């Protein structure tokens, strides 16, 4: 909970423990550890996806549509920022280095001398 | 024509040589690109403003710059800051 | 009156009653952002980046036009002050033209410095920008007019240090010209003084136009020879080759102006 | 920082003679304290901590030593406050960091 | 009390309708260099106390005390620094016209106060700023002043009362900007009319260096009058601490424009209909009210119903007296063309000595012409808000002030139609992906 | 408009520029309104003779001859002249036609005036005319709202109440060059149509609006007023 | 059109220091340390109080209260040699916050599992 | 070269300077789509997707 | 986070993203998005009710009808309450959210009469529906459908702004907008008509110029 990074705090996976501390314990652990890994990489593609769609009241026949990306695609890697943080959304998919002169400035101070970071020490661990 | 180093040499291309051969750029800059951009014509803009990005859309060429076309004289033509292209204005 | 007490960011100290605000903030080690406000020149308005949130006060004071106020309260990390002078640079980069790539002030604009740190983060006004074309003052004055903020350094340096008339404000409104009526150069001995006086990329050396930016130049502080005052400057060099040449604060030789 | 978080300081009640100086931030995790101490104290700490119980239970993490010589404040030099590892750094001329 | 009702016994500016000669023998007709060496007499303590007792609030851009400003003045510099009096006869705001039927009706009521105020001022010189505009109004006045110097009310015995006074005209030009204070002084010094810094007091250093004391022409105007008739008379036209008349000019979609006197916290409804007709087309036709300059915001229609015309309650009513420049909009006005017309007018006035205000008004005037065709959002409507509210309080002058609260006003009162202009153009152009490049030229 | 001269030789240093001794001798008038040691302060006088004295053009040349008598610098001379929308630096038209375009003119119908205009001279609104006669432009808020429409020719002599027939015959008189300054209708100046309302009752105007007071009398009563509130 | 927050009003740095003196350090000794009381001038009573008093009033804490610092945790509860009895309420707060934290684990710890 | 804001036979006289005649330089569709904000040309791939043999 | 901080929104009336820290506001979304049962999701919006967020809250609808989870005692009871008090807390700004939580609401067919009427109240007295896009606004009335749970006058103000942007009509909108009419028989020949062909010319579309004498 104090260690938890990006998204293992709210997904669930199953790690192995060896109860020898072998060799053949080692690669019992990494052989669980693919295969746990394949389950949550699933989970989280999931996570990001769109399962359900609107269905039509007369009848049950889902109302699929002729034009749309979700059409298809049920995955859509942006709803859950474009929901979220539409803002931030917009803004990033409107302005450009090419069209705002802030934005030429921020990739000229991003290119030359890079962001200014506070003093301090700090340790991070993945 | 007029030699170069001279004192209305230097008044016309802002106190620098001109090359028209476009030789001696191509091979101080080893590129023919000074040629290359001098083949092109001059185009005449209605507006005393325009826009130059080098290109069809924004981040598809140069980062968009406003030149002002009317200036105290008249039909005096500028090449883009950002591309080779140079926009003139329409009647003066 | 001998010791007035302000209050620098809730921090109580003991300042000169003529000092200005911005004296305060820069003796107390307080950064302030500005853009017209030279120390060596005379103090004017034409800036806004110094305009201060001060408690019980109705609207931001420009900190280098004002004095201290004995008790007065300077609340310069509150998000008053923030808002203020984000509202000023948006305003400010309403009309500068998109030139960092092609203008010397990169990498040393106080403009992009300002934006990156006092800055709001992000542009908003999407429309057609006003130009002005440049004008020719000599090989020693780079003219780019369209990124003139019309700041009056250049007009309050020439009037004030050099001492020539040359410079001045013609027109009104958003098409004012920061540069000379009638087309001439600028031969008054501190041609190399309008560059370093301009707070954006309008006056550059010609000479050294083009020829890199400061995160590739070598500084190293010595005297010069060429005058009989020997005053300091620092050479910019990169590799074995020199780069150029800057004034140096030198108030026993030469203040901070060369020949 | 919503998780249960304490300051060890039974190794200065331990010591009884080393006067305690804690530090967290959230810069690093919840659980993440930062401590200077004496060197000549230093082994007795490190047995101290490697065979004490609610403590023996402890693995070193990493190790590394910083040149506080050069080690200079770039920024917002005003902003230092009085009890800085900044300014701890800017006091000596190194500091071993052991996690 | 019901005021709104003032008669022609206590009327100030008699010659409103040119009704007389506005030379010397009008202006003896109309009571001018009347008891001047013994109202001069009562001492420069006395015409101020005078003054205050009054209530006169400044007839020009704020309505502050006219007589705690000219008190402010220094009773003596101790240098020998002279003094200036000026006069700020150029009106170049929308919608007023007081000043200028004074200018061309009542010449010397004006030199009257003016002499009346530099000797309270203990002023030796006194400066009429006339609009450049006002051509034949500057001639007429010239004329004035040479036959009020012919006289011997100015010059260098002033009615003889031991007080050389000394008054210039100054045709100056289309500068709003001049049309303040510091500009003025700026304009007069011979240089650009850009307002100086704040609070760089012109009382402490105004014209030339020597303290000046400037005023409204309305305000100076009534030194005398009030002087003459008493305090209380002057007191007993208007509510509390709005004390005196008021030339109100009335103009815009109204049946019969014009300019009148009349008492102060007129109500809205009734000057309007008494004084003018009523709006053309009857009360109902009216869509929006401005009570002062250009800088004033447009007012509702509910507004303009329940409304008195004194600067207390029009800054209830969120607008501002100002001027008293009454402009008239009725059901037929588009909002936003007369928004587009005042934000060029204004960005057109600002002298640009401050960024913010000049790429403000720039960035305004860009938003009220892609406002009017619908392509703009409701979003854009909060982001001219926003802007607004930045650009106030962050100007030199109250220039950079002044244009953002009538978009303020507008923004907060016409939400909806612009919505519905921005529907129809939008139902009738779709386009699904927006160009990245900035807004077409106009 | 351009803030910097423009590249036209009619405006160029080689144009003679004198002043006419009339104007040397209205000089002596104008410089004493400024004290000596300010002598630019009679700028604005200066440049209003030079307008009126050069066909409503400012010559460079008599820009640089009013610095030599100003005593200051010719790029400030150049900076006050460009700084006042009332200098025509170029050579502009017979009539300078302006029109306010502000919105106390536009809601009497300013704009419909202006297209009429246009129509009889054929010309743009922000050009001037292959004639040479005039050269439109729409000005700001002359100080004419009140009686808007209202136009002017000249920079003097400004008319009102611009209609469309109105402005025809206007227009047809400044050709023949005998036009009814000021508004062309039945309003009475500031007096608008529709009656009036202000001053109705005459006797008043004509009672020689004679108020006395005894200022000694106030002036004591102060003074007393003064003392007893010190007690 | 929203260009005002862009810029994050909060992050994530907040620092706290907690400053403790010698547990051993007798209040005697930390007056005598601190300068309040003479290194000679001790085991008078007179002295004594005066130099506790000048601690209390000058430094805003107990000459008894071990704490300098808390800002870490605000705790009031000074563990010193002499304060045997806060030392075991010492001891049993941590036996407490052991159990709680170890009590707040989803996946580390589980008696159950 | 250049974007649809710029005039129809200016952009026809650049296209053909550069001697370009794989572009669409057409006035007339110059004019047409003037300040115009399309996405892209699209296909569209039909089902099934098999190999185009050569069989006879 | 919480430690020497006040979770009270600085506008009084709803708090925006601004004034909480970005961690908290992404571990919130984190939580609402992994809240696979009903009590959980309840516990979580309870316990977060201090920095809970109107974004945040459609994003658990959202997450609830794509997950097709159940709504429960605990939906109707603790969900309901916090719900009511966002909608009453809505603003014009609020567009979205509003629209969003009215179409998941009824696309679930959630059955909560005091939400559903203060919902109503919301958009019809309030008529914010000026601020929901056409294909947003054919999407709302097709959920509220679905769960038959909509006001007439709410129904007839949309066709007519349906009428009104015929123009902005894609096929999929269209298809839609036609099923939620179709499913509860409420439309006029000029809506049918419009369904046909909406970006056909005035000809044959019949009543236009009497549906658009009606503004809005
Ligand atoms: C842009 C601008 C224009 C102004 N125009 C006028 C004007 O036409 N008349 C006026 O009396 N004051 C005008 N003022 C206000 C003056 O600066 C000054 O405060 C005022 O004339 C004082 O007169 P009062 O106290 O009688 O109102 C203007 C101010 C600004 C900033
Ligand atoms: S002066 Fe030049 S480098 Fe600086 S912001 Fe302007 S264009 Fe960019
Ligand atoms: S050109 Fe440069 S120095 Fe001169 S006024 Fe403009 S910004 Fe200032
Ligand atoms: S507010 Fe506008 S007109 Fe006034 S000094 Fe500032 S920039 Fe100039
Ligand atoms: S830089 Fe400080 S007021 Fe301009
Ligand atoms: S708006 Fe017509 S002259 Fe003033
Ligand atoms: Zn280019």
């Amino acid at each position: 909970k104090t260690e938890t990074y990006a998204n293992y705090y709210y997904l669930n996976f199953r790690s192995y423990t060896g109860q020898h501390g072998d060799c053949y314990d080692r690669f019992l652990i990494r052989m669980n550890e693919m295969c746990e890994s394949l389950n949550i990489v699933n989970q989280s593609i999931n996570k990001i996806s769109k399962f359900n769609n609107i269905v039509s009241i007369n009848t049950k026949k889902n109302i699929l549509n002729k034009e749309n990306f979700n059409r298809q695609t049920t995955v859509l890697p942006h709803l859950v920022l474009s929901y979220l943080n539409k803002n931030d959304y917009n803004l990033k998919n409107t302005k450009n280095d090419y069209n705002s002169m802030e934005e030429l400035i921020t990739h000229f101070k991003y290119w030359s001398k890079g962001l200014k970071v506070e003093s301090g020490y700090t340790y991070q661990s993945v | 024509n007029l030699n170069p180093y001279s004192y209305e040499a230097l008044k016309e291309n802002h106190w620098l040589v001109s090359d028209s051969s476009k030789k001696n750029s191509e091979w101080t800059h080893k590129s023919n690109a000074e040629q290359l951009i001098a083949k092109v014509p001059i185009i005449y803009v209605d507006s005393n403003i325009v826009r130059c990005i080098g290109g069809t859309e924004i981040n598809a060429g140069h980062p968009q710059v406003y030149i002002q076309l009317d200036t105290r004289k008249h039909g005096t033509p500028q090449t883009c800051k950002y591309c080779g292209l140079r926009y003139a204005k329409k009647m003066d | 009156n001998k010791q007035i007490e302000i209050f620098i960011d809730g921090k109580p100290a003991k300042v000169d009653d003529s000092y200005t605000i911005f004296q305060a903030c820069y003796e107390n080690g307080v950064i302030v952002p500005r853009f017209c406000y030279h120390e060596r020149l005379s103090v004017a308005g034409n800036c806004r980046m110094c305009l201060v949130e001060v408690e019980n006060v109705p609207k931001p004071v420009a900190a280098c036009a004002s004095q201290v106020v004995p008790g007065m309260k300077i609340k310069t990390k509150s998000e008053k002050t923030r808002i203020h002078r984000g509202n000023v640079m948006e305003f400010l980069l309403a009309n500068h033209p998109l030139d960092c790539p092609i203008c010397d002030q990169g990498g040393e604009c106080d403009l992009q410095d300002i934006s990156s740190v006092y800055g709001y983060g992000i542009s908003r006004y999407n429309e057609y920008k006003r130009a002005v074309e440049d004008k020719n003052y000599g090989p020693l004055v780079a003219t780019s007019m369209n990124r003139c903020i019309h700041c009056t350094r250049c007009v309050r340096f020439a009037t004030q240090i050099a001492g020539v008339e040359d410079l001045g404000k013609t027109g009104r409104g958003k098409a004012a010209e920061i540069g000379t009526y009638v087309e001439k150069t600028f031969n008054t001995e501190l041609s190399g003084n309008v560059v370093d006086v301009c707070p954006v990329g309008a006056l550059t050396n010609a000479p050294y136009a083009f020829t890199s930016r400061p995160w590739e130049l070598k500084s190293f502080y010595t005297s010069d020879v060429f005058d009989t005052l020997g005053s300091a400057i620092q050479v910019d060099t990169r590799g074995p080759e020199i780069m150029r040449v800057l004034p140096r604060i030198h108030e026993e030789i030469n203040e901070e102006w060369i020949s | 920082m919503q998780n249960k978080y304490m300051q060890p300081i039974q190794l200065f009640i331990v010591f009884e003679k080393l006067n305690s100086k804690m530090w967290i931030s959230k810069k690093l995790n919840s659980n993440h304290s930062i401590a200077l101490i004496p060197s000549n104290w230093f082994y007795s700490i490190n047995l101290f901590l490697k065979r004490e119980l609610l403590f023996s239970n402890i693995t070193l993490i990493e190790n590394s030593a910083i040149d506080t010589i050069s080690y200079n404040l770039e920024t917002n030099q005003n902003d230092l406050d009085k009890t800085n590892i900044e300014n701890y750094f800017f006091k000596n001329k190194m500091l071993v960091f052991y996690n | 009390r019901s005021y709104g009702n003032l008669k022609d016994q206590d009327r100030i500016f008699t010659n409103l309708y040119r009704d007389g000669d506005p030379f010397v023998k009008g202006a003896l007709k109309r009571g001018d260099w009347h008891q001047t060496k013994e109202i001069l007499s009562n001492g420069p303590e006395w015409i101020i106390d005078e003054i205050k007792k009054s209530g006169l609030r400044g007839r020009g851009g704020a309505g502050f005390l006219s007589g705690l400003k000219y008190s402010f003045m220094p009773k003596v510099n101790p240098d020998g620094r002279p003094s200036y009096l000026v006069i700020n006869s150029d009106e170049s705001e929308p919608g007023t016209c007081k000043d200028r039927e004074i200018l061309r009706n009542d010449p010397h009521k004006l030199v009257e106060g003016a002499l009346v105020v530099g000797f309270s001022m203990r002023a030796r010189a006194a400066y009429i700023y006339i609009r450049g505009e006002f051509w034949v109004e500057a001639n007429i006045l010239q004329q004035a002043i040479d036959e009020a110097y012919a006289k011997g009310f100015i010059g260098k015995n002033a009615c003889g009362s031991g007080y050389d006074f000394d008054v210039y005209i100054h045709r100056g030009a289309g500068a709003y900007i001049c049309g303040e204070e510091t500009g003025l002084i700026e304009s007069i010094e011979g240089k650009a009319g850009q307002p100086r810094v704040k609070p760089p007091f012109p009382a402490n250093a105004g014209l030339y260096g020597c303290p000046t004391t400037v005023t409204n022409v309305e305000t100076v105007a009534v030194c005398p009058t009030i002087m003459r008739r008493g305090a209380s008379w002057f007191a007993s036209f208007g509510r509390p601490n709005n004390a005196g008349t008021k030339l109100y000019c009335i103009s815009g979609h109204v049946n019969n424009p014009c300019t009148v006197e009349e008492e102060m916290s007129i109500p809205l409804r009734e000057l309007l209909e008494k004084h003018c007709g009523g709006v053309r087309g009857g009360w109902d036709n009216l869509l929006a009210v401005i009570p002062g300059g250009s800088s004033v915001p447009m007012m509702p229609k509910n507004v303009c119903d329940d409304v008195l015309m004194d600067f207390d309650a029009l800054k209830a009513v969120g607008s501002g007296l100002g001027t008293a420049a009454v402009i008239v909009m009725d059901k037929s006005t588009d909002p936003i063309d007369a928004i587009l017309r005042l934000s060029k007018f204004y960005k057109h006035e600002s002298c640009g000595q401050c960024t913010p205000c000049r790429e403000g008004t720039g960035w305004i005037v860009d938003v009220m012409e892609r406002l009017l065709v619908g392509n703009a959002d409701y979003a854009e409507i909060d982001m001219l808000q926003q802007v607004t509210q930045q650009i106030e309080m962050h100007t030199i002058c109250a220039l950079g002030d002044a244009a953002a609260w009538p978009v303020q006003g507008l923004i907060k009162n016409f939400r909806e139609e612009i919505e519905d202009r921005i529907d129809s153009y939008h139902a009738k152009h779709p386009q699904l992906k927006k160009s990245r490049k900035s807004n077409p030229q106009i | 408009r351009l803030a910097a001269h423009r590249k036209n030789d009619d405006n160029s240093d080689s144009v003679p520029f004198e002043f006419t001794p009339e104007n040397y001798k209205e000089i002596e008038k104008i410089l004493a309104k400024y004290p000596l040691k300010q002598k630019r302060s009679a700028v604005m006088p200066l440049l209003y003779l030079v307008q009126e004295q050069n066909n409503n053009w400012v010559p460079l040349s008599a820009m640089k001859k009013i610095a030599k008598l100003l005593e200051m610098p010719e790029i400030d001379v150049y900076e006050v002249a460009t700084f006042y929308t009332m200098y025509n630096r170029e050579p502009v038209g017979k009539f300078h036609l302006q029109i306010c375009g502000t919105t106390p003119c536009q809601l009497c119908g300013s704009r419909e005036i202006t297209k009429a205009i246009e129509e009889y001279t054929q010309t743009k609104l922000g050009h001037t005319s292959a004639d040479g006669k005039w050269t439109l432009e729409e000005v700001e808020c002359l100080g004419a709202c009140s009686n808007a429409p209202m136009i002017q020719v000249n920079n003097k002599w400004v008319y009102e109440d611009l209609t469309t027939e109105n402005v025809v015959k206007l227009l047809k008189d400044l050709e023949s060059g005998t036009d009814k300054k000021g508004p062309q209708n039945h309003r009475n100046q500031v007096e608008g149509p529709l009656g009036r309302s202000t001053l109705k009752e005459k006797d008043f105007l004509s009672g020689e609006i004679r108020f006395s007071r005894d200022f000694a009398k106030a002036k004591q009563d102060w003074v007393a007023q003064k003392e007893q509130e010190r007690i | 059109h929203n260009i005002r927050y862009h810029h994050e009003i909060h992050t994530s740095d907040q620092t706290y220091h907690s400053s403790y003196d010698p547990v051993g350090e007798t209040t005697t000794e930390r007056l005598v340390r601190y300068g309040y009381l003479n290194k000679d001038q001790v085991n008078n009573a007179e002295a004594v109080a005066a130099a506790a008093k000048e601690f209390q009033e000058k430094e805003k804490r107990s000459p008894s209260n071990n704490i300098i610092i808390d800002e870490i945790s605000n705790s009031d509860k000074p563990i010193t040699k002499e304060n045997r009895e806060s030392v075991a309420h010492h001891v049993r707060q941590q036996f407490e916050f052991f159990r709680e934290v170890n009590a707040e684990e989803v996946w580390s710890v589980s008696i159950e599992e | 070269a250049l974007d649809n804001s710029f005039s129809p036979e200016n952009i026809a006289q650049v296209q053909s300077s550069i001697g370009d005649k794989v572009t669409n330089i057409d006035t007339k569709a110059l004019a047409l789509n003037h300040q115009t904000e399309e996405y892209h040309k699209t296909s569209k791939l039909v089902y099934p997707i098999r190999t185009n043999l050569v069989v006879e | 986070s919480q430690r020497g901080r006040d979770y009270t929104p600085s506008n009084k009336k709803y708090l925006q993203p601004w004034e909480l820290e970005r961690k908290e506001y992404v571990e919130l979304s984190l939580a609402i998005q992994s809240a696979y049962s009903c009590k959980m999701l309840s516990e979580i919006l309870k316990d977060n009710l201090y920095m809970l967020t109107d974004y945040q809250l459609s994003f658990a609808m959202f997450h609830l009808w794509n997950h097709e989870i159940p709504i429960d005692n605990y939906f109707y009871n603790v969900i309901s309450p916090i719900l009511k008090e966002y909608i009453t807390r809505f603003d014009r700004e609020c567009n979205k959210s509003l629209a969003e939580i009215a179409t998941f609401l009824g696309r679930m067919n959630v059955q909560d009469d005091a939400l559903w009427k203060v919902i109503e109240t919301k958009l019809v007295q309030e008529r914010l529906y000026r601020y929901i896009p056409l294909n947003d606004l054919i999407d709302l009335a097709h959920g509220m459908a679905t769960a038959n749970r909509g006001s007439q006058e709410f129904y007839n103000i949309v066709e007519n702004v349906i009428i009104k942007h015929r123009l902005r009509l894609i096929p999929d909108k269209i298809a839609v907008a036609k099923d939620c009419f179709t499913a509860r028989k409420i439309g006029s020949p000029l809506l049918y008509q419009v369904l046909e062909n909406p970006q056909a010319e005035a000809h044959e579309l019949a009543g236009l110029k009497e549906h658009e004498q009606l503004k809005i």
